[PDB]
């Protein structure tokens, strides 16, 4: 009966779908490791997918996935027992060490750019035209912690151009350089900016950009990164 | 074993309950309490349904049927072969996804993320809710609620959906609807945008974002861009599934006739109500 | 408490946008529309540019005579009085000739007729579209995922309007243009064909509606959750993962098991929506022509 034979022939299909799917999902993080490093002898029942190439815009090389994985940064943790599956403490500062909730990716240290090769993300005062087109206007608001302390003023908005949103505040400390906090780890008030995540002590820690005028990959992440992991290891204070 | 960017991840905290008395893993599996609790709701139900399948005689899983109580039981406990086993299976059920949701706070907050996920299957425990627990409790059965099969269940929205005539005509039935399916034509078009700038032509360099909007606004004249959009599918889906609970909740309660009636507030309205011709006229 | 990046906190205006260039003909791209600051509290601001070339026009021309003729039709039954058009808007219903025609073409205008017309009008509009959201691909550079998946929701309209119709002998199987006609027709389906629901293709087909619903929350709820380490930005994620991506997978795998990446998950996502209508497509087209009776054939088989 033809329905018979589409139903079973759609359940083949299907699993095959599935097949495809699984593998293709793989093609970042895997193989699987063991706790030390190694590769694991339990590698799932789907097979590594044979690799791909993206060619990147703007003459920045070619990614091949998946192929030879290392994170290229030391890890501050210690095994926490001798068998798996138990968390690993940090060995130093987690924050500064960038570990568990305060992790970064050794990603690029370059900007992401846009379509025509100009930086994706500019500072406000780098970009002609951007303005605070609705709610409260941050620059010249204070920064306040979760210690209820002032870390600094607001002195910009760093804007994803071609997108038209506020990706960061930058903040100018009490010694006069500035830090970036990510919009979305601050609450914007009408006479001030709050931050949750981080004390007013700890906005200095935050990493530094080595451009005033652009921000890399590699740093978007360590700034992130630090930020959110505040919500954890700035959390007693 | 580990995803190979895993380990440095795997730190201590984030608990609710417990402290690290069950901060560990199994295999890929975060445990946490509310893990151990998920598996104790989760293994009690499903223990209970196996009861249930050697009281009605059968192994097959398309016969399995666990029904509630019968209507005259109102909202008292069951005799277990009478309603009582689909009444601690459905307690158990809320446990375990209640559990679940838990579970996965404590995971946002190890992974420092944020609370969305946990948030948005709140929603779909409130659907189960409201067909198992606020309905049936605003009615007053518990067998109002809908049987543990995998057929049965399909009778049920069959029998419920063809007491109020074509629920076709439930007007939140029609916005939940609406949702769904434009929620499907959301993720497709989400989908199919990326993977088409990721996966351009044939000897072309990976597009960008803005080859993203720019095609949604040479093909329809506007791009929500990248954050509105699971901005927006995240919208669809949770307006979907509030409005199915609505057009539940509103039905055997505040609403008991055929549901095309209730266009009448607009067609029987006093003026046109007696004009001549058109198709109620 | 925190802030959810569900509604934006500071919205930000510049210069439009005029987009890539690529290939695209310029010509046919439009002035840029006005700023809504309505919209960019949720998503963009901008309103335009809009693209229309000659497939485009012909798609909007067909659809525009769709709607014109479906509304001629309307105003027909309300006898020309706009109270009376107002109030059966919903009942109004421009339905396909009659059995008794079979295939033809040959149906008086107020018999059928008429709905073959907007029916033909339709057609060009919908496959017009479809060469478009191609086009519009191909000038850019990109894939056709786009226009691979509209062939999908394609599919289910050629079957319900156009292939089961034909493979039936008559353009009376065919859905009627009208909000309440269309549900009334719906219903009326799944009763002719002995519950709709045993329709194994139907299963599968909420299988993935429900499981589109899922993922997309499951997938919007993720990315807004990363959202403070510039998860949204996804290409440049699948190019060189970040700790959003890897979070984002990592909360998953701790959550159930196993996980996606930025460039799968959009995978699971085309494949989950496209299979609601590619399924359910088949359930149709088998309704009738196969199976008299789903419930009687799920019984046996
Ligand atoms: C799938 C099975 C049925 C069907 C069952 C239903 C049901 C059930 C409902 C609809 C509803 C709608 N249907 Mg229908 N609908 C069918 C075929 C169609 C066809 C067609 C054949 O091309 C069209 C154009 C429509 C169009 C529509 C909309 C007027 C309305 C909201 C849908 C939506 O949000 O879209 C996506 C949104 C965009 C913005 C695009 N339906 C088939 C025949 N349709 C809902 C409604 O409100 O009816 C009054 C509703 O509850
Ligand atoms: C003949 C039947 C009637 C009808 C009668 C009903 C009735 C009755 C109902 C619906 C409901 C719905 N109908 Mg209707 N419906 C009809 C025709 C249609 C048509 C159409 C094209 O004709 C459409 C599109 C719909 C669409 C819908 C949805 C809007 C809604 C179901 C979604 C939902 O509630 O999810 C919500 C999701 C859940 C409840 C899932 C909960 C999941 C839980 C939290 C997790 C489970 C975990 C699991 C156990 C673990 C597995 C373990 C492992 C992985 C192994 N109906 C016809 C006219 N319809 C229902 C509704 O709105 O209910 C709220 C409802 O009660
Ligand atoms: C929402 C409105 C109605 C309803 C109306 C319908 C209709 C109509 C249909 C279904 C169908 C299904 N429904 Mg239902 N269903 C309801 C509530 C539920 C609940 C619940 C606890 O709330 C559950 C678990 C299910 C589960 C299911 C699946 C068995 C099946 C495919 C759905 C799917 O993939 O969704 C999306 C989810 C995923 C893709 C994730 C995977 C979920 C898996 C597949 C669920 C397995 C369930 C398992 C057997 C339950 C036992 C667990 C154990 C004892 C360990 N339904 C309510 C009452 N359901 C379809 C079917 O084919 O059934 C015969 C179908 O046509
Ligand atoms: C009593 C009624 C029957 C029933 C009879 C039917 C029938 C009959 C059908 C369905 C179909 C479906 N039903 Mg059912 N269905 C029932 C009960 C349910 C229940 C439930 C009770 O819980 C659920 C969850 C569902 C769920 C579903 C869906 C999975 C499926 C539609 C998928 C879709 O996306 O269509 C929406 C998408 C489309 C129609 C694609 C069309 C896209 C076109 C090309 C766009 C044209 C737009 C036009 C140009 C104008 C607008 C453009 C503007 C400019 C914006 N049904 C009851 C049992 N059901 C359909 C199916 O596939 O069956 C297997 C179908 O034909
Ligand atoms: C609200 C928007 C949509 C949504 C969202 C959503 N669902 C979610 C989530 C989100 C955000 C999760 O984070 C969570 C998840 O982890 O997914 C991978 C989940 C989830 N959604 C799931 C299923 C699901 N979601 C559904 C729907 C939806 N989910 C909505 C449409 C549906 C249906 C029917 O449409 C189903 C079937 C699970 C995969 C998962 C929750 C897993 C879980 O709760 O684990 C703990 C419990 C068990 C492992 C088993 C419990 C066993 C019981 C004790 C016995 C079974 C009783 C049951 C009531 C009988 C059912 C019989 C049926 C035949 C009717
Ligand atoms: C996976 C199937 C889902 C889906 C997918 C889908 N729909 C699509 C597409 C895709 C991939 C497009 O590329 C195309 C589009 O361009 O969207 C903006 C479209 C489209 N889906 C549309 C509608 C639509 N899709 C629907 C359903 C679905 N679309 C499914 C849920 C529905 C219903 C009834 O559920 C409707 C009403 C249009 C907005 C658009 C096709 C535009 C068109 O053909 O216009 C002709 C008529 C005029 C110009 C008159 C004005
Ligand atoms: C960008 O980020 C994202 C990822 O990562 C980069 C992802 O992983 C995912 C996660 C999504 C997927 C991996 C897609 C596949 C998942 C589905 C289709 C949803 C349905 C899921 C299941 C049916 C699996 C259910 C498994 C369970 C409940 C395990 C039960 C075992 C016990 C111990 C009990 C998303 C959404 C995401 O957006
Ligand atoms: C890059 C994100 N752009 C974008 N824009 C739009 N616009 C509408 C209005 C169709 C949702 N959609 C998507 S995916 C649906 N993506
Ligand atoms: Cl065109
Ligand atoms: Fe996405």
């Amino acid at each position: 009966d033809l329905a018979s034979l589409a139903i079973y022939s759609f359940w083949i299909f299907l699993a095959g779908l599935i097949y495809y799917l699984q593998t293709e999902n793989m093609r970042e993080g895997y193989p699987l490791e063991n706790e030390d490093g190694t590769p694991a002898a339990n590698q799932g029942p789907f097979p590594l997918p044979k690799p791909k190439t993206f060619i990147l815009p703007h003459g920045r090389g070619t990614l091949t996935v998946p192929g030879p994985e290392s994170e290229d940064r030391p890890i501050a943790l210690a095994r926490t027992a001798v068998s798996e599956g138990f968390p690993h403490a940090p060995t130093g500062d987690p924050m500064k060490d960038g570990v568990g909730p305060a992790s970064w990716v050794a990603r690029r240290d370059l900007p992401e750019l846009d379509g025509h090769g100009h930086n994706k993300i500019k500072p406000m005062k780098a970009a002609a035209g951007f303005h605070v087109s609705a709610g409260k206007n941050p620059i010249g608001l204070p920064v306040r912690g979760c210690d209820l302390e002032i870390a600094g003023k607001v002195v910009d908005i760093w804007v994803d151009i071609p997108e038209q949103m506020a990706r960061f505040l930058e903040v100018e400390l009490k010694d006069g350089s500035t830090r970036l906090l990510p919009m979305q780890m601050v609450k914007v008030q009408s006479n001030r900016v709050h931050v949750n995540a981080l004390s007013s002590d700890l906005f200095a820690g935050i990493p530094t950009i080595k451009s005033p005028t652009e921000v890399t990959l590699l740093e978007e992440d360590k700034i992130c990164g630090y930020v959110a992991g505040g919500l954890m290891y700035a959390a007693p204070k | 074993a580990l995803l190979s960017f895993e380990r440095k991840y795997r730190v201590p905290g984030g608990t609710l309950v417990g402290g690290n008395l069950f901060d560990f893993w199994v295999g890929p599996f975060y445990v946490g309490f509310f893990g151990v609790a998920t598996f104790f709701f989760a293994a009690l139900g499903i223990i209970l349904i196996a009861w249930s399948a050697v009281l009605q005689g059968t192994w097959n899983p398309q016969l399995i049927s666990v029904y509630p109580p019968a209507l005259e039981y109102g909202l008292g406990g069951a005799p277990l072969a009478k309603g009582g086993l689909w009444q601690i299976i459905t307690i158990c059920a809320t446990g375990a996804f209640v559990s679940w949701a838990l579970r996965e706070v404590e995971i946002c907050r190890k992974l420092g993320i944020g609370y969305h996920i946990p948030f948005a299957f709140a929603f779909a425990i409130l659907a189960y809710l409201t067909l198992v627990l606020f309905r049936p409790v605003m009615m007053g059965a518990w067998g109002y609620a809908f049987p543990y099969g995998i057929w049965t269940h399909l009778d049920w929205v069959s029998n419920t959906g063809y007491t109020y005539g074509n629920f076709h005509y439930n007007p939140a039935h029609m916005i939940a609807i609406s949702f769904f399916f434009t929620n499907a034509l959301a993720l497709a078009l989400h989908g199919a945008l990326v993977l088409s700038a990721a996966n351009p032509e044939k000897g072309k360099e990976m597009r960008t974002p803005d080859h993203e909007d720019t095609f949604f606004r040479d093909l329809v004249g506007y791009s929500i861009g990248t954050l509105g959009i699971h901005r927006l599918g995240l919208l669809l889906s949770l307006s979907a599934v509030f409005f199915s609970a609505l057009c539940m909740i509103i039905t055997g309660t505040i609403w008991f006739d055929q549901w095309v009636d209730w266009w009448q507030w607009w067609v029987k309205l006093p003026w046109w109500a007696n004009i001549p011709g058109g198709i109620n006229g | 408490a925190e802030y959810q990046n569900i509604f934006s906190q500071v919205q930000v205006r510049g210069p439009a946008d005029l987009g890539m260039t690529e290939d695209v003909n310029l010509a046919n791209r439009s002035g840029v529309g006005p700023f809504s600051t309505l919209l960019g509290w949720f998503g963009n601001a901008q309103l335009g540019p809009i693209y229309l070339g000659s497939l485009g026009v012909l798609s909007l021309f067909s659809g525009l005579m769709w709607f014109f003729t479906i509304g001629i039709w309307f105003w027909y039954q309300a006898g020309w009085n706009p109270a009376v058009f107002l109030r059966d808007l919903f009942f109004f219903s421009l339905e396909p000739p009659a059995p008794e025609y079979g295939l033809s073409f040959a149906a008086p205008l107020k018999e059928g007729g008429l709905w073959l017309i907007a029916s033909f009008f339709m057609f060009v509009a919908v496959w017009s579209w479809w060469g478009r959201t191609y086009l519009r691909a191909q000038a850019l550079g990109m894939g056709k995922h786009t226009a691979w998946a509209f062939l999908s929701a394609i599919w289910l309209w050629m079957v319900l309007g156009f292939i089961r119709p034909i493979l039936m002998g008559s353009w009376s199987e065919a859905v009627p243009y009208g909000i309440f006609s269309h549900l009334d027709w719906t219903n009326n389906f799944s009763l002719v064909h002995g519950n709709l629901f045993y329709n194994p293709f139907h299963g599968l087909s909420i299988a993935f509606l429900y499981g589109s619903a899922l993922l997309f929350a499951m997938h919007g709820a993720t990315i807004l959750a990363v959202s403070r380490f510039g998860g949204e930005r996804e290409l440049e994620q699948i190019a060189d993962r970040g700790t959003a991506a890897e979070r984002a997978a990592l909360f998953w795998r701790w959550t159930m098991g196993f996980n996606a990446t930025m460039e799968g998950i959009h995978r699971w996502a085309i494949w989950m929506a496209v299979l609601v209508t590619l399924t359910g497509g088949i359930g149709i087209l088998l309704s009738g022509t196969v199976v008299d009776n789903w419930y009687v054939w799920g019984q046996n088989h």
